[PDB]
C-alpha cells in the first residue's frame, strides 16, 4: 500500500529541495512580511529546512524513509509536495556543475612522439609523475611531495601539448579551467566554482587541474583604486586560501601555465602553492632540425 | 569560528547583512569564541568611482561591521581576529580602540 | 503523509486573546487564531511561532 | 475592519529600546558641539510655544558628519 | 557627402536650412556630441541605431553637427586615454565604407 | 472584384487550421508557433540550444516517463534519477536538451558547438568582382589560393599531407579595396559571409564579453565552412601587454578568450578567419603568433599599369572619346593608391555636366588633379 | 560666446548699502520683535557681506 503512494509524487513535475539545517529540536522560524512603505531585508530557517525553489521554506520532523545522519546541512533531497516529507536522498553538490568543466579522460597526445621537445619532458616527467609512484620512497625521506607546478615563457610553444602528453600517459583525469570562464556576470559565483572544482577532484583522485592564465587569474592589482575589480582579487585570493587553508592533497596535482610572459602576483612563496619552476629554454638549432 | 569572505558575498538581497548579524548574534549566547576572518577584502574597499554596482555589497557589509561596534552590543567575551594582506581600506573609525 | 505541512511564522504583537498578527509565506500577513489547548504561558512579546 | 500598523523588528538591527544606557566617558570633552545640539534638539521638543511666539519655526533635520569611533 | 567649415553658423547653419526644402526629402539633424557617452555601451549602440534610423526613412538627409571626437585618431587605433571616442570613430567609418548611397543618404558635415 | 477572392482565402485556411489546434492543444505543445521560411521537406528534429525550455517534456524512459531539465529562476527541476533520458530531444520545449550548468542531466543534443541566441550579422552573397584590380592584384592572387582552394580540392592537400592556415591579416586604408576584397572572394567562394563588429562586442558589464566570444565559435564548428569577417579588430586587438589600469583589463579578457579558442582544442575545420587591422603593427605578438595566423595580405603603391586598369574598369560607364590616353596623364600625377585614382575619374564627368557635353574630353582631365592634389592636405 | 546664439547677457550688481537695509525690513516682517529700534544704523554696522 505505502509502496504505490510514494511513487506517484516522484513522476514529475517534481520538488527538489536543498536542506539548510539539519537539526531536530527548537522548532519555529520565519519568512516573508507585510507592507506599507521603507525597505531592509529579512529571512530565517531552523529545525529542519528545506527550502523549495518557489523559495518557501519548510519545517517537516524527521521520517526513516531516509535517514537525517545521512542527509547533512547542505544536501539536496527529494521531497513529497503533500506532507512535505523527504522521500528520498539525491546525490552530492549543488546548483552548477561548473558551466564550463571540461573533462578529458584519455588524451589523445603522447610525448614518446615527439622528441626535439627534450629538455622541457626531462624536467616535466621528473616534477609530476615521480611522487604517485615513487610514494614509498617519500615516505622513508620523511619530505612530502609538491602541488603545482609554474611554467613561463612565450607562448603557443606546444608548451601545452607536453601537459596533454602527460595527462594521457599518467591515468589522471584531465581538467581543463580556463580563466575567464571563472568569471562571471553574477556577484561572487566564482569562488563556489571553484571550491566545487576542487570538491569534483577530490572524488576523482588522481586529477590534474590545468589553469589556463595567470593575467585572468594572475592579477589582483597593487593599487589603491582597485575597488572596481573587487571580482577578480576576491576569486584569485580564493584559489591562494583554498590551497594555504589545510594541508595538501595527495589527490590533486595542479598545473599552472601564464597566457602574457610573466606577471608578479604572489603565489608561489609556499609548496601547498606553487614551488616548481619550469623555463621554456631558448631554441636549440640542434632541437629545431630533429622537430624538422 | 571561522570565516571564508567570499562566501559571505552572495548575488542575493541582504543575505550578508543577515549572515554576519545571526553569526556575530551567536558569538554572545554561546561565548566565548573567537572569530577569525581569514583575508577580509570583501571588507576592504572604501569605493572611489562611487558606484553601486557589486559596488552596493561592499557598503553594506562595511556598513554592518560598523554597526556592531556603534550598537549597544559589547564583545563580552568575543574576540576578533583579522588578515589583511595590504591595509590601505581601513575607516576612520578603527584607528581608535 | 496525511499529516498537515507546517508554515513558520513570527508573532508581530498579541491583538486579542483570539487574534494574532503573523507574517505568513503561504501568502502575506494575517490575522491569525491560535489552539484553546494551549497556554498563556507561552504568549510571550515577539517569539517564533 | 482597520487596524493599526505594527512590527518593530529587523536583521539588519532596528531597535526600539525601553533601556537607555551609558554616559559619556574618556570620549567626552563634547562640550563645543554640546551647546549647539541642546540648541537644537532639546528646546522645541521641550517647549514648541516659545518658539511660535517670537514667530521662528524650528528645525526639521540635523546632519552630523564625522567618525562614528 | 560634403563637409561645410567656417566659424560657427553664420551661413553653414543658414544654408543647411535651406537645402532641406529645396530638396524634398526628410531632413535629420544630429547632434554629434551627443553621441559620445561616458558609457561602454551606450555610445557605440546609439550609432548604429543612428544609421538603422536614415535606413528606414531613406531618402534622407543626415546634417552632422561638428564633434570634438572626429579630431582624434593619434597613431593608435585605440588607447588606454578616453578610447571611446576613438571606438565610435571607427564605426563611424565603417557604416561609411561599407554602404555607398548615391541619395538613399546624403551627408552634410560640419 | 479582388476583395471577394480575398474573403474565401482566409476563411478555407481557417477551417484546416481550427481542426489542427483542437488536436495540437490536447497533451499540451511546444513554444508556440510555426514560422517557415525554408522548406516542410526538410524538416529538422536536432534544435538549437543552450538552456532547456520545458513546457510538458512527454518522453519513454522506465525511472518516469515525463522527465525535465531546467535551470531557470523558478523551477530549476531536474531529473529525479540522474542522467535518464528526459528531453525526447527537442520535443515540448524546442532546444530542451542539457543546461550548461549541468545537474547530471541527460544529453541527447550538447550545450556548445550550436548557433543558439546570437546577435550576427551574417550576410548572403554579394554581387562585386573586380572593381580595383590592377595595384589590388598581387591580394587576389593570394587569398584565392588560401580561402577558395582547400573548399575547392581538398582531397589533394590530404594525400600531400598538407593542412592550410586558419587566418589571413588585412591592412592599409579601408575603402581602397581592402575592404572589397573581402567581400569579392566571399560571393566567388560560395561560403557564408559572417561579419562580426568586435566593438560591438565590447559590453557594459563583464563576463558578457566573453560569452559572446564563445558564442561565436559553438555557431562556427556547426556550420563547418565558413568565414569570419573581423570589422578593425584593435578595439579588443591588441595596443595592450600592460595588464590593467581600469578596464583596460575588461577589453584585454576579451583579446586573452578569443586566443584559449584558436590554440585550443578545437582544430580549423573548414572555418577562414579574416582579420582587419589599421596599421598591423598595433597589435599583440600573440595575435601575430603561428598557429594562428601566418600570412598577412599586403597592399601597396600601385605601378602604372595598373591605375590604367582601373580607370579602364571605369571607362565602360563613362561617355569617352579615346583619341587621347590617360597614362600618360597618370605618370604626371601624384603617385596614390587605388580609391584617388577612381575619384578623380569620378570628378571629371562634372565638369562635362556643367559643359553641356556628353562625351569625355581632354580638358576635364587637367582640372581633376588641382583639386584632388590639395585634398589630402585638406 | 558666438554672437546670436546670444541675446542679452545681464549683468547682476554685487551688494551694496541702500539694498541691505531693505532686505532687513522684509526679514524683519516674519518675526516679531520692540518698536522703537533704529533699524537704519543696523545695515550701517554690516559692512559688505551677501543678502
Amino acid at each position: 500500500e505505502n509502496s504505490e503512494k510514494i511513487k506517484v509524487n516522484k513522476t514529475l513535475p517534481y520538488l527538489v529541495s536543498n536542506v539548510i539545517e539539519l537539526l531536530d529540536v527548537d522548532p519555529n522560524d520565519q519568512e516573508e512580511d507585510g507592507a506599507n512603505i521603507d525597505l531592509d531585508s529579512q529571512r530565517k530557517g531552523k529545525c529542519a529546512v528545506i527550502k523549495t525553489s518557489t523559495r518557501q521554506t519548510y519545517f517537516l520532523p524527521v521520517i526513516g524513509l531516509v535517514d537525517a545522519e545521512k542527509l547533512k546541512p547542505g544536501d539536496l533531497v527529494g521531497v513529497n509536495k503533500d506532507s512535505y516529507l523527504i522521500l528520498e536522498t539525491l546525490p552530492t553538490e549543488y546548483d552548477s556543475r561548473v558551466k564550463a568543466m571540461e573533462v578529458d579522460e584519455r588524451p589523445t597526445e603522447q610525448y614518446s612522439d615527439i622528441g626535439g621537445l627534450d629538455k622541457q619532458i626531462q624536467e616535466l616527467v621528473e616534477a609530476i609523475v615521480l611522487p604517485m609512484n615513487h610514494k614509498e620512497k617519500f615516505e622513508n625521506l620523511g619530505i612530502q611531495p609538491p602541488k603545482g607546478v609554474l611554467m613561463y615563457g612565450p607562448p603557443g610553444t606546444g608548451k601545452t601539448l607536453l601537459a596533454r602528453a602527460c595527462a594521457a600517459q599518467t591515468k589522471a583525469t584531465f581538467l581543463k579551467l580556463a580563466g575567464p570562464q571563472l568569471v562571471q556576470m553574477f556577484i561572487g559565483d566564482g569562488a563556489k566554482l571553484v571550491r566545487d572544482a576542487f570538491a569534483l577532484a577530490k572524488e576523482k583522485a588522481p586529477s590534474i587541474i590545468f589553469i589556463d592564465e595567470l593575467d585572468a587569474i594572475g592579477t589582483k592589482r597593487f593599487d589603491s583604486e582597485k575597488a572596481g575589480d573587487r571580482e577578480v582579487q576576491r576569486t584569485m585570493l580564493e584559489l591562494l586560501n583554498q590551497l594555504d587553508g589545510f594541508q595538501p592533497n595527495t589527490q590533486v596535482k595542479v598545473i599552472a601555465a601564464t597566457n602574457r610572459v610573466d606577471i608578479l602576483d604572489p603565489a608561489l612563496l609556499r609548496s601547498g602553492r606553487l614551488d616548481r619552476k619550469i623555463e621554456f629554454p631558448m631554441p636549440n638549432e640542434e632541437a629545431r632540425a630533429r622537430i624538422m | 569560528l571561522k570565516v571564508v569572505s567570499s562566501s559571505i558575498v552572495d548575488k542575493y538581497i541582504g543575505e550578508s547583512a543577515r549572515l554576519i548579524r545571526e553569526m556575530f548574534n551567536y558569538a554572545r549566547d554561546h561565548q566565548p569564541c573567537i572569530i577569525f576572518m581569514d583575508e577580509i577584502d570583501a571588507i576592504g574597499g572604501r569605493r572611489f568611482s562611487e558606484g553601486t554596482s557589486a559596488d552596493r555589497e561592499i557598503q553594506r557589509t562595511l556598513m554592518e561591521l560598523l554597526n556592531q561596534m556603534d550598537g549597544f552590543d559589547t564583545l563580552h567575551r568575543v574576540k576578533m581576529i583579522m588578515a589583511t594582506n595590504r591595509p590601505d581600506t581601513l575607516d576612520p573609525a578603527l584607528l581608535r580602540p | 503523509l496525511q499529516s498537515v505541512g507546517q508554515i513558520v511564522g513570527e508573532v508581530l504583537k498579541q491583538l486579542t486573546e483570539e487574534k494574532f498578527i503573523v507574517k505568513a509565506t503561504n501568502g502575506p500577513r494575517y490575522v491569525v487564531g491560535c489552539r484553546r489547548q494551549l497556554d498563556k504561558s507561552k504568549l510571550k512579546p515577539g517569539t517564533r511561532v | 475592519d482597520v487596524l493599526p500598523p505594527e512590527a518593530d523588528s529587523s536583521i539588519m538591527m532596528l531597535t526600539s529600546d525601553q533601556k537607555p544606557d551609558v554616559m559619556y566617558a574618556d570620549i567626552g570633552g563634547m562640550d563645543i558641539q554640546k551647546q549647539e545640539v541642546r540648541e537644537a534638539v532639546e528646546l522645541p521638543l521641550t517647549h514648541f510655544e516659545l518658539y511660535k511666539q517670537i514667530g521662528i519655526d524650528p528645525p526639521r533635520g540635523v546632519l552630523m558628519y564625522g567618525p562614528p569611533g | 557627402g560634403v563637409i561645410l567649415y567656417g566659424p560657427p553658423g553664420t551661413g553653414k547653419t543658414l544654408l543647411a536650412k535651406a537645402v532641406a526644402n529645396q530638396t524634398s526629402a526628410t531632413f535629420l539633424r544630429v547632434v554629434g556630441s551627443e553621441l559620445i557617452q561616458k558609457y561602454l555601451g551606450d555610445g557605440p549602440k546609439l550609432v548604429r541605431e543612428l544609421f538603422r534610423v536614415a535606413e528606414e526613412h531613406a531618402p534622407s538627409i543626415v546634417f552632422i553637427d561638428e564633434i570634438d571626437a572626429i579630431g582624434t585618431k593619434r597613431y593608435d587605433s585605440n588607447s588606454g586615454g578616453e578610447r571611446e571616442i576613438q571606438r565610435t570613430m571607427l564605426e563611424l567609418l565603417n557604416q561609411l565604407d561599407g554602404f555607398d548611397s548615391r541619395g538613399d543618404v546624403k551627408v552634410i558635415m560640419a | 472584384i479582388k476583395q471577394v477572392e480575398d474573403d474565401i482565402q482566409q476563411l478555407l485556411k481557417k477551417i484546416n487550421e481550427l481542426t489542427g489546434i483542437k488536436e495540437s492543444d490536447t497533451g499540451l505543445a511546444p513554444p508556440a508557433l510555426w514560422d517557415l521560411a525554408a522548406d516542410k521537406q526538410t524538416l529538422q528534429s536536432e534544435q538549437p540550444l543552450q538552456v532547456a525550455r520545458c513546457t510538458k517534456i512527454i518522453n519513454a524512459d522506465s525511472e518516469d516517463p515525463k522527465y525535465i531539465i531546467n535551470v531557470k529562476q523558478f523551477a530549476k527541476f531536474v531529473v529525479d534519477l540522474s542522467d535518464q533520458v528526459a528531453p525526447t530531444d527537442i520535443e515540448e520545449g524546442m532546444r530542451v536538451g542539457v543546461d550548461r550548468n549541468k545537474y547530471q542531466i541527460h544529453i541527447p543534443l550538447p550545450p556548445k558547438i550550436d548557433p543558439t541566441v546570437t546577435m550576427m550579422q551574417v550576410e548572403e552573397k554579394p554581387d562585386v568582382t573586380y572593381s580595383d584590380v590592377g595595384g589590388c592584384k598581387e591580394q587576389i592572387e593570394k587569398l584565392r589560393e588560401v580561402v577558395e582552394t582547400p573548399l575547392l580540392h581538398p582531397e589533394r592537400f590530404v594525400n600531400l599531407g598538407i593542412e592550410p592556415p586558419k587566418g589571413v591579416l588585412l591592412f592599409g586604408p579601408p575603402g581602397t579595396g581592402k575592404t572589397l576584397c573581402a567581400r569579392a572572394v566571399a560571393n566567388r567562394t560560395d561560403a557564408c559571409f559572417i561579419r562580426v563588429i568586435g566593438s560591438e562586442l565590447v559590453q557594459k558589464y563583464v563576463g558578457e564579453g566573453a560569452r559572446m566570444v564563445r558564442e561565436l565559435f559553438e555557431m562556427a564548428r556547426t556550420k563547418k565552412a565558413c568565414l569570419i569577417f573581423f570589422d578593425e579588430i584593435d578595439a579588443i586587438g591588441g595596443a595592450r601587454f600592460d595588464d590593467g589600469a581600469g578596464g583596460d583589463n575588461e577589453v584585454q579578457r576579451t583579446m586573452l578568450e578569443l586566443i584559449n579558442q584558436l590554440d585550443g582544442f578545437d582544430p580549423r575545420g573548414n572555418i577562414k578567419v579574416l582579420m582587419a587591422t589599421n596599421r598591423p603593427d598595433t597589435l599583440d605578438p600573440a595575435l601575430m603568433r603561428p598557429g594562428r595566423l601566418d600570412r598577412k595580405i599586403e597592399f601597396s603603391l600601385p605601378d602604372l599599369e595598373g591605375r590604367t586598369h582601373i580607370f579602364k574598369i571605369h571607362a565602360r560607364s563613362m561617355s569617352v572619346e579615346r583619341d587621347i590616353r590617360f597614362e600618360l596623364l597618370a605618370r604626371l600625377c601624384p603617385n596614390s593608391t587605388g580609391a584617388e585614382i577612381r575619384s578623380v575619374c569620378t570628378e571629371a564627368g562634372m565638369f562635362a555636366i556643367r559643359a553641356r557635353r556628353k562625351i569625355a574630353t581632354e580638358k576635364d582631365f587637367l582640372e581633376a588633379v588641382n583639386k584632388v592634389i590639395k585634398s589630402y592636405a585638406k | 560666446l558666438r554672437p546670436g546664439r546670444i541675446d542679452r547677457k545681464i549683468e547682476f550688481p554685487p551688494p551694496n548699502e541702500e539694498a541691505r537695509l531693505d532686505i532687513l525690513k522684509i526679514h524683519s516682517r516674519k518675526m516679531n520683535l520692540t518698536r522703537g529700534i533704529n533699524l537704519r544704523k543696523i545695515a550701517e554696522l554690516m559692512p559688505g557681506a551677501s543678502g
